[PDB]
């Protein structure tokens, strides 16, 4: 008297991948989901299959029909479910197919910002059915309707990495191996387009930053450390013209980086410009360091890299 | 949903799509014989934000779908295009135009009598091009490339950052201050829309 | 709101042969399929035929071999050749696309 | 009668979404309760899963199932799956994935 | 949309061997349970062997000890060693991987 | 996932006592109810006694007056002192808390 699992066949389909939030580490995915077993023959109008649309699925639910609950492990919130069928076949199989929007969670690190690489993950098990009674016999996945373009927040890898895994929970044991469960991982590469940020972000604020260091060459010591005020100033006009566009994150990307590394320039300027005015006891040598501070801050800043 | 090319902003022209399929049924069991698409309630005017063609496109294909296997894997499809013209001229008097003046009033710098003066405002002008980068950015839709408004305010940044090295390199080029490299206050007008033409063969 | 015009009609001789057409016009449509019905004195409304916009023809079993339905995909024309006509034939002849239907064209076939 | 004992176990899967304005947070995580109620015969003396919306179909029949409050929860929590497993024994076991606004 | 290919076949003496072969192949998807089924000639589509991915099998009490399922899983081939023939054996053999199927291949035992 | 640990056991002269003890051991717990279950011989498994954390103490009334249960909630520690044995207390006392239980320990009395 046992029960041999059922072989469950899931087929992903991934239209679109958007919807990146950043501080909550989390993404929309429109897809479908098609999960295809066999169960007990049944009749049929015609002896041909037969579909069972929506509101209907719950009516032959409540008459019997065993339709198993496939959770997303990694889903924020329940999922929101378009249109869904069945489709019951004469010889006992049964085919679910489902259009579904989510949001899903996967640990993100945006620290190379822009330049960071992510994968966008989803995980499917049974949510009450373990090995010994649902199995995962296969999984195929389509990235087809996502193809790259220059007009992409995102460039995503065709090849798709699907695995089929057995999760044991320490917290169960019935006891004779009761504890493993069928779970499908889909993973998708995906690359940011840093052109945006490259343009946009990165090059104006090196421009700033080597403006700067164009302070040496002012004449008076007056002018020099006036001016470090409007460039001081400048920074930090441009330290929030990136922090209300970039995303929100707990820690520096390369942007971050540079602004600080702005405000450093400023502000070792600033004491360079003082030291050179009240040294000066006879400091017209000092004060032409114009080669030194870019020279020092483009060293700096090969090591930092 | 639908690909949307937003580089020529604000003078971009969109296509508003519409599909619809069964979702159950091939054409074997279920096909769409007719489409007809009324868009009357629709009237443009300069009060919209988006001007439409009026002629809306409409189409009735087969699909085939590479997943499915006697021909029961052809779904049949409705397909509504409309075509829409942004209305830019919000974006041409209160964005492109205040830029102008001030890309312009940056050409300005060339005039100053002492080089001081040219290398100080230089920095009021950098400063000038952030605090209007800024207010454009929090109005523009985010987007992840760059705008036609976007590509003016890197030339300004490149405008002002090209100007700094030609008002300093002026000043220590000459064996004992070349005033006439000063005479450029046309070579930046003149190189910069020269530089602006050949940007617009871009899109 | 398609609008169908039917086109030809009338007395027909047996054995003989008629043409009818249909010009289907209107603002913003796309048609796929293009049918001919036809409805004798105290009969029901039967399809005779039917043309896709991939060209492919179906034809009721009493006009198959007789029937040929053709179309002009870009001028929305269907046309109707009725040769080896016979009494049976007889009858109102409506042009069909969805819900739009045409006035409806008397094809009366003599034998006299 | 004697007071039902409830056991339960809270999953806690991810804390985000802090409202600094509002002093609120979300939580996404499984709550599980078991107890013991009247003897029951199963398909087969094995235990058996109902899940979703079969439910409520139980709750219509006598099955109780009582509701626990979240306390401290800011509107409704999003209820995800959820299911019984009921015991020949009589042993309830409730499961449901949940994300809420604390 | 994963397509199986079955190789071998054909007709065997009594008491001899023959061994079966189904590669699949494909883009972006994962095999966890390869089965081999077979069908007589006025039977149903039985189960004969199947094998999981970490490498348990299960047979059909009518071949167990005769036949041995294999699998080179990297390159998603599962084998069916059929030892001992019997004339019983005489069916249409079919390869399987979810709602997949091979195109069958006939295994004619003899005297 | 809440680990019980019995202690003592074993054969009782009719009429003397005996102890037996249950720790509870895990990580991100806490218990309220902790009880004490046996089986004897054949017959179906039954309640003994049963202490709340607020210190409320109910027994089965076959040892009403004869068992004594203790706990110490700090250590998640609970005691079974049974006294005056009768011979129908020989049984596989189990410690239950929640879901969870004990291996069991055998009280066998001449
Ligand atoms: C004169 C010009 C000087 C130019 C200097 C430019 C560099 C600016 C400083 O850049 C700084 O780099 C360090 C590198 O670990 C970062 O530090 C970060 O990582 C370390 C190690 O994982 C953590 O301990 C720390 O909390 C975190 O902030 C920091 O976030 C960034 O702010
Ligand atoms: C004084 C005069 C200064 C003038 C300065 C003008 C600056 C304009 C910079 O414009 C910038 O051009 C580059 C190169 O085409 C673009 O780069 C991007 O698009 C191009 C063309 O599709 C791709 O080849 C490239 O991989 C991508 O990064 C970028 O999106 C745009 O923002
Ligand atoms: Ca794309
Ligand atoms: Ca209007």
């Amino acid at each position: 008297v046992d029960a041999r699992p059922v072989d469950v066949s899931v087929s992903i389909f991934i239209n679109k991948i958007y919807g990146v939030n950043t501080l909550e580490q989390t993404y929309k995915v429109d897809g479908y989901i098609v999960a295809q077993w066999t169960g007990k023959p049944r009749k049929t109008p015609g002896d041909k299959p037969l579909i069972v649309e929506n509101t209907q699925i719950e009516r032959w639910i409540n008459n019997g029909l065993w339709v198993p609950a496939l959770e997303f492990i990694n889903v924020v919130g329940s999922p929101d479910t378009g249109n869904k069928r069945l489709m019951l076949f004469p010889d006992g199989r049964v085919i679910y197919n489902a259009r579904f929007l989510g949001s899903f969670s996967n640990d993100m690190d945006f620290r190379l910002f822009p330049f960071d690489r992510q994968q966008f993950v989803l995980e499917l098990e049974p949510f009450s059915y373990n090995n010994q009674q649902l199995r995962f016999s296969d999984i195929q996945v389509y990235t087809e309707n996502i193809d790259n373009e220059e007009i992409d927040e995102w460039w995503i890898r065709g090849k798709a990495s699907t695995h089929i895994s057995d999760i044991r929970y320490d917290h169960l044991s019935v006891q004779p191996n009761q504890n493993e469960f069928s779970r499908i991982t889909v993973r998708i590469d995906a690359v940011r387009n840093p052109s945006y940020y490259l343009w946009s972000f990165i090059l104006p604020l090196g421009l700033i930053i080597a403006a700067s260091w164009s302070v040496f060459w002012l004449e008076s010591f007056s002018e020099r450390l006036q001016t470090s005020f409007t460039l001081m100033l400048t920074v930090v006009a441009y330290a929030f013209y990136t922090s209300n566009i970039l995303p929100r994150l707990p820690y520096t990307t390369v942007i971050d980086q540079m602004i600080i590394a702005g405000y450093g320039s400023i502000f070792a300027a600033i004491l360079l410009i003082i030291f050179a005015h009240h040294r000066q006891a006879n400091d017209l040598l000092i004060q032409r360091c114009r080669l030194a501070f870019p020279l020092g801050f483009l060293a700096i800043g090969c090591v930092l890299v | 949903s639908n690909d949307m090319d937003f580089r020529l902003f604000p003078f971009d022209r969109q296509q508003f799509v519409l599909e619809l399929e069964p979702f159950s049924y091939n054409n074997q069991q279920l096909r769409f014989s007719d489409i007809q698409v009324y868009t009357e309630n629709i009237d443009n005017e300069e009060i919209d934000e988006w001007w439409i063609r009026g002629k809306a496109s409409t189409h009735i294909s087969d699909i085939r779908y590479d997943h499915l296997s006697p021909n029961q894997n052809e779904f049949s499809r409705i397909t509504v295009r409309i075509d829409a013209v942004r209305n830019p001229s919000y974006y041409l008097w209160s964005f492109i135009l205040p830029l102008g003046l001030i890309i312009a009033a940056s050409w300005s710098v060339f005039w100053l009598e002492s080089f001081s003066e040219r290398l100080q405002t230089s920095f009021t002008l950098m400063l000038t091009v952030v605090a209007y980068a800024f207010y454009t950015s929090n109005i523009l839709p985010r987007l992840p490339y760059t705008t036609v408004i976007d590509q003016m305010i890197i030339a300004g940044y490149g405008s002002i950052f090209a100007a700094i090295l030609l008002i300093i390199f002026a000043h220590h080029r000459q064996a004992n201050d070349d005033l006439l490299i000063q005479r450029c206050r046309l070579a930046f007008p003149l190189g910069f829309l020269a530089i602006g033409c050949v940007l617009v063969i871009r899109g | 709101q398609v609008q169908l015009q039917e086109s030809g009609g009338g007395l027909a001789q047996a054995g003989g042969s008629m043409r009818l057409s249909c010009i289907a016009s209107g603002r913003n449509f796309f048609i796929n399929i293009m049918n001919w019905y036809r409805q004798a004195p105290g009969k029901q409304r039967e399809l005779v035929a039917q043309i896709t916009r991939a060209g492919t023809t179906t034809y009721a079993d009493s006009v198959k071999g007789r029937f040929t339905i053709s179309r002009d995909n870009a001028k929305n024309t269907v046309y109707l050749q009725m040769s080896t006509l016979q009494s049976e034939d007889t009858a109102v002849y409506y042009c069909n696309v969805g819900a739009s239907w045409g006035q409806g064209t008397q094809v009366t076939v003599s034998s006299h």
